[PDB]
RNA sequence: GGGGCAGGCUGGG
RNA sequence: GUGCCCAUCACCU
RNA sequence: UGGCUCUGCCAACGCUACGGCUUGGCGGGCUUAGGUGGUCACGGUUCUGUCCUGCUUCGGCGAACACGUUACACGGUUCGGCAAAACGUCGAUUACUGAAAAUGGAAAGGCGGGGCCGACUU
């Protein structure tokens, strides 16, 4: 939007934006110590935050680092509501000036693209193109390997406002190799970072059938030797340019199924991943033999959304036959 | 920056009040819809609805279980007011649905008050 | 000091909020009367606090300031007619915060 | 004993219609009668969250005050009074609540 | 006993309530406060009788004393007069009667 | 007591005319001021019977609140109701009842 | 032999 | 703790 | 918001310090977002059944019953045509301006499809 973006700290600290950031930061978190300690003097707090950001004295408070194992052993560093609000106020001005240069086929943490628009893009781009083959790649430890230095050569070919840049550099220092997972700022900058490989797939390499979801990159082909080339070129790039090691990759015939984004995406069907089933199966079974068959309806309604995309009719019949509960 | 601190920060009082603000935000509109007549009942309902926040707040800052039970008595009085505004108020005041909705919100605040009473009682 | 200072700083809250609290339409009259009793009645909370030094009295002064902040939130919500505009809440919260600072220092002094 | 409240809520259901009826003329009496009638629920509720006989006696005092209000509103003059029937046919309702309160007081007193 | 005081105080109310409704709108706060002191002292007596702390029998005395204040205050409140010096004399007699009963009751408890 | 109230009657007799001059606009502040002014008599009276110093400090808080009300009516009320002179004369009368309250506080906390 | 599912038993919780 | 979806809950256009 | 410490008028519960006040009618004035859940980006050991043990481009992907791993049928996940524009992106925080790009600042062009235009369906 002008290829210069050279006055964003004026828009980041607009009261009208910090109120959006505030409502975005509090959305869902209105039962937390952070919201409720902030809510007290909310607009006086946003007036001392606006005026911290406007001054260039905003300093990001220390990450409260816990860790959960239920999804996967992570290393989740939280931020204070003040800090998640500053991040929300950045990523209301700064996000749409990055998320607009993200090629259409990056499906992570950008509005109107999702897990579900991505799996659909892959299935779709699998049906059209009649892909005989596909390269699926994945970045080792993506966030904990993002350069935070060649990231700020992309967060700086676009921000050009030398105060947004210094707010971006408070909210995420320009030195190290570790974009924190559990930052709104970081979802964005990882999509941006990876977006570099998108513009080594789509720009260089002239790959027109792909999808990237944050660190996972599907690349439908037709010649499996070309897709192995593409991968080699993608890995060499993302290693030399971005410091990303490719954990897993494969160049499978579209027949193995593209284990993309929680689904297994053939042209014709889209089985979800067995993990999801087993987790859900077990979750349901537990709910039954826990007397919690009323929160199960809420869980079921949820998983009925994660699976309305997938070809889970058979599975939904099967789960209705095993426990009776109204899946769909 | 460090958000403007109140003293005696009680997570439970802050949480209960934010959840009770939803009771107010629901009931205050339908407390203000109560006609001119039934204005004393309304004023008394509004003083029970909007004045329960003070009961929670004083319970939070003056960490004394008495003020928490006074908060419980007020929530029970607010539950009465739902009963009253539904049944005894004649034009209508509160549609049966609205009592069902409000009772859910007050129940949420009831849960939090109960947990808070319990955590203090230990 | 202490009680005298807190009240003079709280007089600024009243000086700001009493005009706002007198503008609340008779419609929101119970809210207004309760807001005015919370605003003008927090002086009594401070006054009692500096006549005892019972730190519980300065905590119930904090509860009153917290109730006053509720009232700001609430009166900014009240959609019928309307009252404390989000700005008026912002300005008032700054004043109450200055009173909050003084109350906090006073609580700590007593501690 | 929470049949008290649900037996008192028929006192309210009887007395509230004729308490709203009390004209603006007798407005202070009405507001105080309505606060006695609708506010006796709080008296019962506080009694039932404690089972302290003090709160049970306060509930009794409120029922006795409500009986006063009936006799007062009887002689309030004009086509604005509580008709002698209503005074009697509410004292019956309050008496039922009075019986339960008495039993409840006794239950607590002889633990 | 609460029954006796209240029946004698009902005479105070029956005299003063008409007078306390005649207190001008100008002196409306004083009137509504006087009415809440007048009707409302019944609750003070009733609470004193349906319990026993003596403190409640003193709060009844304080209310009667506050009612006596209100009489003297309303007598010569302003140019919108409220209670004539006479109405005060009549009311003070009735309040004195309930004062005597309250005193005897305080004594019988003490 | 008796003498404190007789000296506070002078405060009321001075301030009540001032409180009745407050325009309709500031009617709720007036009602609240009048309930602070005319309602401090009850605070003195209840201390007079129930001699507990707790009731005596509430009388002091009420006098201090009445002094706030003078501050408030002189300035914070936008048409500064009480003229600065009237605050001076009122504070003299409140000071006289303050002296008596102080002596009474001292007489009670003799040991 | 390895492997997954559902139950054994023990921790976490 | 972060985002993406799903469900349900209020509430008027 | 059953207001008004508010007036004019008329009455009468009444109260009057005899002025009024009270009270009643009667006019006028003042009066989509959020909440809550729940998907997607705890194990350890032997045992008893139960099935798999296939694939590989050597990265890994599976399997073990969602069992036709699939509602075997498509989601506007449609089909064409374009790609001018706008968008994106590189050109570029470049040329240019100006001492300095300094919170100015292009473009030609190149690359996209994200866009466009129909068809058919939604």
């Amino acid at each position: 939007m002008g290829k210069r973006h050279r006055n964003l700290i004026d828009q980041i600290t607009t009261w009208e934006n910090l109120l959006d950031a505030y409502r975005k930061t509090s959305h869902g978190k209105r039962r937390t110590w952070g919201y409720l300690e902030f809510k007290e003097y909310d607009l006086a707090n946003l007036l001392a935050l606006q005026a911290e950001l406007k001054a260039g004295n905003y300093e990001r408070g220390p990450y409260r680092e816990f860790l959960v194992y239920e999804p996967k052993p992570r290393l989740i560093s939280a931020l204070e509501f003040k800090d998640r609000l500053v991040q929300h106020a950045l990523c209301n001005i700064v996000a749409p000036i990055f998320e607009a240069g993200l090629l259409p086929y990056t499906y992570a943490c950008r509005p109107d693209k999702g897990t579900h628009a991505g799996v659909c893009h892959v299935q779709a781009e699998l049906r059209r193109t009649r892909a005989t083959h596909f390269l699926k790649s994945d970045f080792s430890k993506f966030f904990p390997s993002i350069d935070r230095a060649a990231l700020y050569a992309m967060i700086d070919k676009k921000i050009h406002c030398a105060a947004t840049r210094r707010l971006l550099r408070v909210v995420l220092p320009d030195e190290g190799v570790g974009i924190p997972i559990g930052s709104l700022t970081s979802q964005l900058f990882a999509n941006v970072y990876g977006g570099a490989v998108d513009r080594l797939l789509h720009d260089e390499l002239k790959q027109r059938h792909w999808a990237r979801y944050m660190d996972d990159i599907v690349v439908l082909g037709d010649d499996p030797e070309e897709l192995r080339a593409v991968f080699y070129r993608l890995r060499d790039f993302a290693s030399e340019r971005l410091g990303l090691k490719i954990s897993h990759w494969q160049v499978a015939p579209v027949s193995r199924g593209i284990n993309f984004l929680g689904y297994r995406i053939w042209p014709t069907h889209k089985l979800l991943r067995k993990s999801s089933v087993k987790r859900a199966k077990r979750k349901v079974a537990n709910f039954i033999k826990h007397g919690e068959d009323e929160s199960l309806q809420r869980f079921l309604a949820s998983w009925s959304g994660h699976a309305q995309w997938a070809d889970t009719h058979n599975l939904f019949t099967w789960m209705e036959e095993q426990y009776g509960i109204a899946c769909h | 920056m460090e958000p403007i601190e109140e003293a005696t920060k009680c997570y439970d009082q802050m949480l209960i009040v934010e959840r009770y603000e939803r009771v107010i935000s629901y009931l205050y509109p339908i407390a203000q819809s109560i006609p001119r007549k039934h204005g004393v009942a309304r004023e008394m309902f509004l003083k029970c609805l909007l004045g329960q926040v003070e009961l929670f707040i004083v319970a939070g800052k003056s960490n004394q279980v008495s003020k928490l039970y006074a908060a419980d008595a007020g929530l029970a009085m607010l539950r009465f007011w739902l009963r009253f505004l539904a049944g005894i108020q004649k034009p209508h005041a509160m549609t049966p649905h609205q009592v069902e909705t409000a009772q859910v919100l007050i129940a949420e605040v009831g849960r939090i008050l109960g947990s808070w009473i319990a955590r203090v009682n230990r």
